[PDB]
């Protein structure tokens, strides 16, 4: 049972860190999408008076 | 036609004197020009955001938030908080 309990981790290091840092980075390239959606908002407004 | 003659005439002339010429109308007292042309043109923009919707006010994207490159003091906080939960992994 002690071995049973070192099972589970044997699989697990291999992709704890790369979870870690998939989960980090992709999730730090939101700023992009931020200042995106900043833009597109800017368009929506200025588009609103020339639809105006 | 003499009838569709004279209502072209009539229709048109008085068409010139109402838009083809800036003599406003007669028979109406307050003429478009002083009324519509800049006032209503702002109309537009009354329905609009005012002195905003053609400006667009500038809004530039902010900053996402972060740790403050903090790991002085968040990382062994962190650490023994996650090692605490693994208490009944």
């Amino acid at each position: 049972d002690r071995i049973d309990s070192v099972s589970q981790l044997q699989n697990v290091a291999e992709t704890t860190k790369v979870l870690f840092d998939v989960s980090k980075e992709t999730v730090e390239l939101e700023s992009e999408a931020f200042e995106l959606k900043q833009k597109v908002e800017l368009a929506h407004e200025a588009k609103a008076v020339l639809d105006s | 036609q003499d009838l569709y003659l004279r209502e072209l005439k009539d229709t048109k002339l008085a068409p010139s004197t109402l838009q083809d010429a800036e003599g406003n109308v007669k028979p109406w007292n307050p003429p478009q020009k002083p009324n519509l042309p800049e006032l209503e043109l702002q109309g537009p923009e009354a329905l609009k955001a005012y002195t905003e919707q053609n400006v667009e006010t500038a809004h530039v994207a902010k900053e996402s938030e972060e740790g403050e490159s903090e790991p002085i003091e968040e990382d062994w906080l962190v650490l023994d908080d996650a090692e605490e939960t693994k208490e009944s992994h």
